[PDB]
RNA sequence: AAUAG
């Protein structure tokens, strides 16, 4: 045990050892770009596959060519605190050496007249932080993987569904990862057609007259022959044997049946077969005929043979005849056919009838044509199959070559071909569309990789039209290299995609689920409108793969999924899995990673399965699963096990106690409400758990981990100093690790992010131990909400439908208290009138708004504001206005007139109430600093001295110097001196950040972790809420009516399993309150160690005195105990923990009504349940208005709580309202509260002066309408 | 002889062009009006609605009666 | 160029600006659901208008909501202006808007002033039938969340999840009025789609009117004589007699015929203490047979329907009010949670698995000699599985709902059980018979994501618990019935706005058209029984030609 | 009128109502 | 406008000429008691001053055309004008007004 | 796009 661990060890309920530990679940992320930046020798992944794939760039003329070298990554200017602050991108720019190569024109072609050798800026990459993030303008965001369809070749069908008649329809489609897509299907006449890029359908066989195939060769590929010829003046056949198994059969000596088995006499062989000519009437020609004397073809190629035809090839001397071999079951004349509906006849005609499809209403040109040809598939410029594309292609047509291939060819048509027609013919099966062997996983490095090579195309055609001219004596390649259209394309992927995402950051959970996130839409995938029922699904090759209960419950449900625990991506973007052998009917601890493809072959068994202590299976007959079919199999036929239990769930379906009894469509909703708790003051481990708590906790990045052992030299709430083991050290290092601590700083969602040190002054640590705990994380363990006392009964209906009851004790205690920090600008800009100042001369404003302003007109640090107080004075510069004349005379009575500027000031919003705990100023370079700037700057300046010099004393101490530390602070003074590039116009900014506590309240949204969702209805108090015999009241009464319906039987666990660890931490601090013997102690720990046979052994015996009494005080609380999903606690082992803690085995107490003391008519199921507080909160949903702002061409009101908006009465509330007959209320609606303007002002007036009265007027929306009509050209009016 | 339409036909096929035009098909129905040289006399609910009038239906009912007297008269 | 102004596309090749995204034109800006006679004409933004999440107020009255005070202040605001300048705390408008803004307590005294009387509009979307939005008087609470009184949620569809409601306010005397007459809560309790109650009441209060008019053998008070209700409720709160006594109550009944002729009739009846207490607020009118039985939440419904046709409107409205208050008291005294233990597995499953097992295993070797087919096979083992499911259910139900009591002569007598689980879905409450034999016996046979059935079954329940596998078989419907919901959402949806289209024009208009035509009703024969009886298509709908007597 | 109990008042839009009606259940939906 | 696609930023642009009911009302005030206030003065000196302030009047008036009422005296005007003021700034006949600013 | 109903 880790010391992390061994501080508070959680009880296993498990009962199967795991072979294989969970990897890191942000692997998805950093491995793709590490594939994406690093560099590659053999060229295949990244920037380097891109250069290559662009360079060298040759000019059309062959003057000179721009050649690749090297590239390399340089210095970033900022870091990622840094960017963040200042609100720019964290990146590194791109330095790419190349050579531009002058050739001598004198010379041969090919001679080296000159080389320029230089290093171009290339552009700026963005990189990726250490937890797999991206900060782009200043924003966290996470770059989602995409599911989508594999490049190569798949086969199709309508399933009859077409067609009037059933008439099953076949198609194959090629699919590149660059270029164009080629389509091959059948008609209802059985004919093949050929579409390129889904345009107008056209005849097979053309494309392969523009492949040089004449019809011969064309019939000879798609047919095989039956051959005949004139022996001894009588008709042969040359006999297949295979082929006859309505005539008089020859070979007299085994006469076969005549005009009425096979192999008997076909057993001796013979060669020989007479035939009627009947025979041949009906068979189609495979060879074109000619003549010499005649000088004439007497039969052409698929040309039907007659008897007059057979006539004259008697006469012409011809006496072999070969025709094509055609059935109704296994042979088709589908490409005769398609010959006879095809209209061209040599490449030439096949090339234009292609430039006509492709480019209709131009002139087609020869030369045209067969550029447009070359250019759609066979060049490397426009067509792209890629390695994957290729493999998959390779797979679906069986070819065993050109594997470095990209583009298609002779073979690999016509194979694609021939396997649709087998196919139609009933040799071979469709393809799965939704296979996972059909599905790929594309990441942020092929995105990013994508996206750099379309800049790098975007430079070439510049490049190459320049090299081109000619002059190039004085040109060098940084100067024919521009930079902005790559930094474009990689902004635009960066910051304006859809699979570039703001990042989910409400909890540690939100973080790892959102990295582990895979979308089937974005570019170049699915659309939510367009994607059907059969895409949603989940496949049997999801098993192991994709989680098949997390996925989000609306119109994106199947399109989005999560990666299972194990799953991983192999180097061709295939989903794989993990499984033990199965060796000698013994079950191997060797994992073997299989894809889908692999999977269907073997015989996997599950996890459950039982096993001898000689590792074989025990059963007989185990359940297994095969070709994605579960069932009973024998015990000699298994070949792989599953690793773990979780396998086929997410993390966050995995941090489920007792998944196994919900049902699916609340453990759904489990999964994602998860993913939305806000952390609270104070961070509590969950008492009943799964144990995959501390996995996530220390992979989302949170913590602050060890990075190496040693012993803790210093602790603070802002920085932890480790003195590093003698084991551990970097010949000549300081020996000292600094760990400075993130502290009340704001998150994507408007949360606190803090980090809080669990270690004391002198406690060793080992690398890897958890040294500080982020939001909801307790030593190390992921803690999201808290456990609370929950009684299942219904309280007067107040937990009515999903309502939930709370105690005023758990607003008292602060539990689900929760800090929000809000960040507010004051931009003052640049107008025509004049500059906007930051000052405290603010108009009309008197000196109580001013108290909590500095003289610079900003707010103290510390200040408590409340709604509607000054964060920033501003004063904008304001035109002459025009006065009333009762202005003028209130003007001349009362002289007072200063009205130079407007207040335009940074308020606090309305019904916000909270703390300033930061300022920062940004100022244009070449605008004076005001004297808060100034002080601010001396603040930041001081700070980095203190922390330079005491980082500087710890390391001289460690390793117990001057021009190094002096270029550290001058770097540091030159960052924080320098001036700010702001936005053109702006003069300064000043951003104010608010911290708000937040107080549970009724409204606020509470879940479990089993999709027990519900909004808190009332506070009750302390004395009126159920209690038992021991008068402790319950925390929360929860309606029992919701757990029948709903299937979610696992809470009921849960609080059964709750209540005995809480009863068994209160027996353990019973036993430290009353200061037991420590043998007593030992003992009583060893027996809650040894309940139920678990696969864990925590030997007491083991541990000191000192780690006893630590384990022991984290055990007070309650004792934490691990159930892992489908390998939980049974009923028995709850059961025993409750006979345990001195508690009844049905989890049922007798309870007593706190408002009349009378004991409720039966027990209730009292227990413990870890319960979260969603970021679902009635103080940011709360909205009213009565009169605001309007839009500019609707004149109707705005929308939104931010522009203080309206609701909009829908055409469904028209109906409503239409039903009811109130045809004033619809008038109100409609005229004098959207958008009529005179009479809205006109009803306010008559309110304001209690008259209750509207004078209804013409919507400007229909005047809108009238003008844009009449702009139609259309004349539309009114009449009266 | 009496024809059945679909509800969508029907629907496109009303006397007013203002329903017709706010249902669907705007192009087509503000065509056709605008050749043939339509009137709409606001009868239904949807053209009193879009015009910002009393619907004929309810509490409006009786004023609208009252107009179709005026216009008798 | 002029066509691309007109109308984009239509021509040929839409002509896009630097954002490489076609141009809006002038065809663009009137049509479409994102065009001006949808987005802006046949719907608008409104002021006077909020939202905010809904609780439940247990407390309130059926014409009653609980809205926010910072909300109604913001609402009302002009209003309050009003009553400022007229009662001379303030001296201008300028002075009110100050006053409101600072809140003193004179504002709120206002605004309590001003909304006394005035009703307000509640709406939640979708807003799929006019019960969607209805007119109800508020209730200044302290909060942010509007209290929804619990028997109007049937007809909102609203449950306390995180629902939002949005808010409005009826400006002019019309519209009040309009929403006082037409739209407000008391006034819309039938169905207008079928004429049948929509605020019958649901989950706790059935529950609990179905607790208390239980019966239980040899229970403490039994063979009492009572007075009336009043002494029924004395005895139980004094614990003399619990609520599932069987005692001899003294009644008095008033019974309202159809003439209106009131009989009223005092005389003993054999009842329980629950059902005379429940008879304490039952308007009169009614007979005693109504209560006379467990109440579960057809019998509810039962008596909701019966006020309403003999009595009218304002008692309906009483009764229901009671009735929703003595439904969550006494479901709160009654204590019922819910358990591990409640789940009672027969014994008799593994016994019919194991069977059923064998003889699958037997049909298997069937099957390698050659007897029958494979589809055969298939069919069989899922007839099989089937059967053995119906018996599990059957075995499971029998044992959850009886019990063995001991009577006052001090025999064994069979009692209907108590188990909390089969009190939830006997009452109607929540829960069914499929539900309780997914939690206690088999989930059965699963479908695939194409729709085959698989042969083997999950033989295990929720208290159990699945594996693996048979958890994945399930996730394959739960997928399936997710997406259905999603997109049937949006195909229900295009079909509603369609007839609302075609029907928009129909308005009653007349009283007679003075027509002698009409259709023939007959009852809904589709074999050998009636599938609806005549009287329920014929209620409500004028005679054409005389109905002679056969 | 349903919702009324009564007979129908001059001026009840009926055919929104019937749509209405219609509609809204559209969720729910899927010899001897 | 931010990541959505059925988003318009034509959606989210106030009209910033648009006058607020509360200075409807406050304007529609002011005129009121400028009228109970003027009707506490003498008819010569509420019409000089609304003469010379535009009030109820298309356009305002300098002293000259003011003069040309009854008598062309700019210093008699001006004396009168300065009159009228003064009570009106006495503090029993301004307490209305002084709520206005 | 994501999220809630
Ligand atoms: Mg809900």
């Amino acid at each position: 045990y880790s010391y992390t661990e061994k501080k508070r060890i959680r009880k296993d309920f498990g009962t199967r050892p795991q072979v294989l530990d969970i990897p890191y679940l942000l692997s998805i992320q950093l491995d793709s770009f590490e594939k994406f930046i690093e560099q590659d020798p053999e060229g295949q992944y990244g920037l380097e596959a891109a250069f290559r794939s662009v360079f060298p760039i040759q000019s059309y003329n062959g003057n000179s060519e721009l050649q690749y070298v090297s590239y390399r990554l340089g210095e970033p200017v900022f870091d990622v605190k840094e960017c963040q602050i200042r609100g720019v991108t964290y990146s590194k720019p791109l330095r790419v050496k190349l050579r531009l190569v002058i050739f001598d024109k004198d010379a041969p072609a090919g001679t080296v007249k000159d080389i320029k050798e230089q290093e171009v800026y290339m552009g700026e990459i963005p990189l990726m932080t250490e937890n797999g993030t991206f900060v782009i303008n200043g924003t966290e965001r996470v770059i989602v993987s995409q599911l989508h369809r594999s490049p190569g070749v798949f086969f199709d069908s309508d399933k009859g569904k077409t067609h009037s008649s059933g008439k099953v329809l076949y198609n194959a489609r090629i699919i590149p990862y660059r270029g164009s897509w080629l389509d091959f299907e059948f008609d209802p006449k059985d004919n093949l057609y050929v579409r390129i890029d889904r345009r107008r359908k056209l005849p097979a066989s053309i494309i392969l007259r523009v492949l040089g195939k004449t019809s011969a060769e064309i019939l000879d590929i798609f047919f095989e022959k039956v051959n005949f010829e004139v022996k001894d003046q009588t008709l042969m056949m040359e006999l297949v044997p295979e082929r006859l198994r309505t005539f008089d059969i020859e070979a007299d000596g085994k006469v076969y049946v005549e005009k009425g088995h096979i192999r008997q006499l076909e057993k001796d062989g013979v060669n020989f077969i007479e035939v009627p000519v009947e025979y041949i009437v009906g068979k189609v020609s495979a060879k074109d005929y000619v003549n010499e004397a005649t000088g004439e073809l007497i039969i052409t190629a698929n040309q039907e043979i007659s008897l007059e035809a057979l006539a004259n090839l008697s006469q012409a001397g011809y006496k072999k005849l070969e025709v094509l071999f055609t059935n109704d079951l296994d042979h088709g004349p589908f490409m005769s056919e398609t010959l006879r509906v095809d209209s061209t006849t040599d490449r030439i005609s096949a090339l234009v009838e292609i430039y006509r499809m492709m480019r209709p209403g131009e002139p087609p040109t020869k030369e045209a044509a067969e550029s447009l040809f070359e250019s759609l598939f066979f060049s490397a410029e426009r067509y792209d199959l890629s390695t994957v594309g290729r493999m998959k292609f390779n797979s679906s047509i069986g070819r065993e070559d050109a594997e470095e291939q990209g583009t298609l060819d002779e073979v690999d048509i016509i194979e694609v071909m021939k396997k649709l027609i087998s196919i139609r013919n009933g040799k071979g099966e469709v393809d799965d569309i939704d296979h996972l062997g059909n599905r790929r996983i594309r990441s942020v490095g092929e995105m990013a990789e994508n996206q750099f090579r379309v800049g790098l195309v975007r430079v070439e055609r510049a490049v190459k039209e320049r090299l081109s001219l000619g002059d190039l004596d004085n040109v060098m390649p940084q100067d024919l290299i521009n930079a902005k259209p790559i930094s474009a394309a990689v902004k635009e992927f960066f910051g304006s995609s859809q699979l570039s995402q703001f990042m989910d950051q409400n909890n540690p959970l939100s973080e790892v689920t959102h990295k582990r996130r895979i979308s089937a839409l974005g570019p170049g995938g699915l659309t939510r409108e367009r994607a059907g029922f059969e895409v949603r699904d989940v496949h049997v090759t999801h098993y192991g793969r994709l989680c098949p209960i997390e996925t989000p419950e609306g119109p994106n449900i199947g399109l989005i999924n999560s990666l299972s625990a194990f799953a991983r991506c192999n180097e061709y973007g295939f989903l794989e899995t993990p499984y033990r052998r199965v060796v000698n009917g013994v079950v191997t601890d060797e994992v073997d990673y299989l894809s889908a493809i692999e999977e269907g072959q073997f015989v996997i068994a599950q996890a459950n399965a039982k096993l001898t202590e000689e590792g074989g299976f025990a059963d007989e007959l185990v359940t297994a699963r095969q070709k994605g079919e579960s069932g009973l199999h024998p015990r000699e036929h298994v070949d792989y096990m599953d690793v773990a239990t979780n396998q086929v769930v997410s993390i966050a379906a995995s941090l489920i106690p007792f998944l196994e009894h919900d049902d699916a469509n609340r453990a759904l909703m489990g999964a994602n409400m998860q993913r939305q708790a806000v952390p609270t003051l104070r961070s509590e481990k969950p008492l009943v758990g799964t144990g995959i708590e501390r996995n996530v906790a220390v992979d989302s990045g949170v913590t602050a981990v060890a990075k190496r052992g040693g012993v803790i030299q210093s602790v603070d709430a802002s920085r932890i100093v480790v003195k590093v083991n003698e084991e551990e050290l970097i010949p000549g290092e300081a020996g000292i690790d600094i760990y400075n601590l993130t502290k009340y700083t704001r998150s994507n969602q408007n949360t606190c992010i803090n980090q809080r040190p669990c270690v004391m002054p002198g406690e060793p640590v080992a690398r890897g131990d958890v040294l500080a705990d982020g939001p909801s994380t307790d030593l190390g363990e992921l803690a999201l909400g808290q456990n609370m006392r929950i009684a299942f009964m219904p309280w007067n209906g107040y937990n009515f439908e999903d309502s939930i009851l709370v105690s005023e004790r758990v607003v008292q205690d602060d539990r689900f208290t929760t800090i929000h920090i809000q960040e507010l600008s004051c931009v003052a800009r640049d107008t025509k009138l004049g500059a906007e100042e930051i000052t405290a001369d603010i108009p009309n404003v008197g000196e109580a708004a001013l108290s909590k302003l500095d003289e610079s007109g900003i707010v103290y640090i510390g200040a408590e504001v409340k709604g509607g107080d000054i964060l920033v004075g501003k004063v904008t510069p304001k035109g002459e206005t025009q006065l009333t004349p009762e202005e003028k005379l209130l003007r001349a009575i009362f002289g007072e007139k200063a009205s130079d500027v407007k207040d335009t000031s940074l308020r606090v919003p309305n019904s916000v109430a909270g703390t300033v705990i930061d300022v920062q100023v940004f100022t244009r370079d070449g605008v004076e600093k005001d004297k808060r700037a100034l002080e601010i700057e001396q603040m930041q300046l001081k700070e980095a001295k203190k922390d330079l010099t005491e980082e500087f004393q710890i390391l001289e101490g460690g390793l117990l110097l001057k021009a190094d530390f002096d270029k550290k602070f001058e770097a540091k003074r030159r960052k924080i001196t320098q001036g700010d590039d702001l936005a053109p116009g702006v003069l300064k900014i000043v951003k104010v950040y608010l911290a708000v506590k937040r107080r549970i309240q009724p409204g606020d949204k509470m879940a479990g972790r089993h999709g027990n969702k519900g909004v808190i209805s009332k506070i009750n108090p302390v004395e009126d809420m159920p209690y038992d015999e021991n008068g402790q009241p319950v925390d929360i009464v929860l309606n029992p009516l919701g757990v029948p319906s709903r299937m979610n039987i696992g809470q009921i666990l849960e609080v059964h399993l709750g209540l005995a660890a809480k009863g068994i931490g209160d027996k353990i601090n019973q036993m430290i309150k009353e200061q037991q013997e420590l043998a007593k102690l030992r003992e009583f720990l060893q027996k809650v160690y040894d309940l139920g046979d678990t696969r864990q052994r925590v030997d007491i015996s083991e541990l000191s005195d000192e780690d006893v009494r630590t384990l022991a005080h984290n055990l007070r609380a309650g004792l934490p105990v691990a159930t892992p999903v489908f390998d939980g606690a049974p009923e028995s082992s709850i059961k025993a923990m409750l006979e345990l803690a001195d508690l009844p085995a049905s989890g049922q107490l007798t309870l007593f009504d706190g408002r009349t003391g009378d004991a409720f008519e039966r027990p209730v199921t009292v227990g413990y349940m870890y319960m979260l507080k969603l970021n679902h909160l009635v103080d940011d949903k709360m909205h009213a208005r009565s009169t605001g702002s309007y839009s500019l061409v609707t004149q109707q009101p705005l929308g939104g709580k931010a522009q203080f908006g309206g609701q909009r009465f829908g055409e469904m509330e028209v109906w409503a309202l239409e039903a009811y007959g109130a045809a004033y209320t619809l008038q109100e609606m409609l005229t004098v509260k959207s958008d009529d303007v005179n009479g809205r002002t006109k009803m306010y007036k008559n309110i304001v002066d209690g008259n209750h009265a509207m004078e209804p007027g013409m919507p400007e929306s229909f005047n809108v309408l009238l003008k844009e009509i009449r702009s139609l050209g259309i004349n539309i009016e009114l009449e009266d | 002889e009496r024809e059945l339409l679909g509800i969508t036909k029907a629907s496109l096929a009303t006397e007013s062009f203002i329903s017709a035009a706010s249902f669907q098909e705007t192009t087509r129905v503000l065509t056709e009006a605008a050749v043939s040289g339509k009137r709409d006399d606001l009868r239904g609910l949807k053209e009193n609605v879009i015009v910002g009038r009393l619907i004929p239906a309810g509490t409006g009912f009786a004023y609208h009666q009252d107009r179709q007297a005026k216009r008798a008269q | 160029s002029v066509d691309a102004l007109l109308d984009n596309g239509r021509r040929g090749r839409a002509i896009t600006g630097s954002n490489k995204r076609p141009l809006k034109s002038l065809a663009d800006m009137i049509k479409g659901k994102q065009g001006r006679f949808r987005q802006n004409l046949l719907g608008k933004r409104v002021d006077y208008s909020g939202r905010s999440v809904i609780t439940v107020g247990p407390y309130l009255r059926l014409h009653q909501c609980g809205l926010p005070k910072k909300m109604a202040l913001e609402l009302f605001k002009p209003f309050i202006y009003s009553k400022l300048e007229t009662r001379g705390l303030a001296t201008t408008i300028k002075a009110a808007k100050k006053m409101v803004e600072r809140e003193e307590a004179v504002v709120w005294d206002i605004l309590d002033e001003v909304i006394r009387e005035h009703p307000v509009l509640l709406n939640r979307a979708p807003t799929l039938h006019r019960l969607g939005i209805q007119a109800f008087e508020p209730v200044l609470i302290e909060g942010k969340a509007i209290q929804l009184h619990p028997l109007v949620c049937a007809a909102y569809n609203a449950d306390f999840d995180g629902d939002q409601m949005a808010v409005h306010v009826p400006l002019t005397l019309e519209a009040q009025l309009e929403a006082r007459t037409l739209m407000m809560s008391t006034n819309n309790i039938l169905s207008p789609a079928s004429g049948d109650p929509i605020i019958v009441p649901s989950q706790d209060v059935v529950l609990g009117l179905y607790y208390m008019t239980r019966e239980k053998i040899n229970a403490k008070g039994e063979g009492m004589y009572l007075t009336g209700p009043a002494e029924a409720e004395k005895a139980y709160r004094t614990k003399t007699a619990e609520l599932h006594a069987r005692v001899k109550v003294r009644i008095t009944e008033t019974i309202k015929h159809e003439n209106g002729k009131l009989t009223t009739e005092t005389k003993m009846i054999d009842t329980t203490v629950g059902r005379a207490m429940l008879w304490q607020i039952v308007p009169k009118g009614l007979p005693y047979s109504l209560v006379n039985q467990k109440l579960g939440k057809k019998q509810i419904s039962n008596l909701l329907n019966e006020a309403y046709r003999k009595l009218g409107l304002k008692d309906t409205v009483i009764f229901a009010d009671q009735i929703m208050y003595t439904g969550f008291a006494y479901a709160a005294l009654s204590g019922v949670s819910v358990g591990i233990d409640d789940m009672v597995v027969p014994a008799a499953k593994y016994t019919e698995i194991a069977e059923a097992e064998e003889e699958v295993r037997e049909i298997q070797e069937q099957f390698q000699s050659g007897l029958v087919t494979a589809g055969e096979r298939y069919n069989k083992v899922i007839d099989i599985w089937a059967s053995t499911n119906d018996r599990v259910a059957k075995a499971m139900m029998e044992n959850l709902s009886s019990e063995q009591v001991i009577n006052r002569q001090g025999e064994q007598e069979k009692q209907e059980s108590f188990n909390s689980i089969y009190m939830m879905a006997d009452s109607g409450a929540r829960g069914s018979a499929a539900q309780i034999r997914q939690l206690a016996g088999m989930r059965g046979l699963m479908a695939r994501p194409d729709g085959s059935i698989i042969e083997t079954p999950i033989t295990a329940n929720f208290k159990e618990g699945l594996n693996v596998l048979q958890y994945f078989i399930s996730t394959h419907g739960a997928r399936k019935g997710l997406a259905d919901t999603a997109l049937k959402t949006a195909n229900s949806g295009y079909l509603t706005r369609r007839l609302v289209d075609v029907a928009q024009d129909v308005v009653v208009t007349e009283h007679d058209c003075g027509t002698l035509e009409g259709v023939v009703m007959t009852p809904h024969i589709e074999g050998g029984d009636v599938k609806v009886a005549l009287t329920e298509l014929a209620l409500g709908r004028v005679v054409s030609e005389d109905i002679l007597k056969p | 009128d349903l919702a009324r109990g009564h007979l129908v008042n001059q001026g009840e839009a009926v055919g929104v109502i019937a749509a209405q009606s219609i509609g809204e259940p559209g969720t729910q939906l899927t010899i001897q | 406008i931010g990541d959505d696609e059925d988003s318009h930023l034509g959606d989210f642009i106030e009209d910033t000429t648009l006058e607020l009911p509360l200075d409807s009302a406050t304007a529609t005030s002011l005129k009121a008691a400028t009228r109970d206030v003027l009707a506490g003065l003498t008819p010569r000196e509420a019409k000089v001053l609304r003469m010379r302030f535009g009030i109820d009047m298309n356009t305002d008036h300098t002293l000259e055309e003011v003069g040309k009422q009854f008598d062309v005296t700019r210093e008699r005007i001006r004396q009168i004008e300065a009159k009228a003021l003064r009570k009106l700034r006495h503090p029993s006949r301004s307490e209305v007004l002084r709520s206005f600013l």
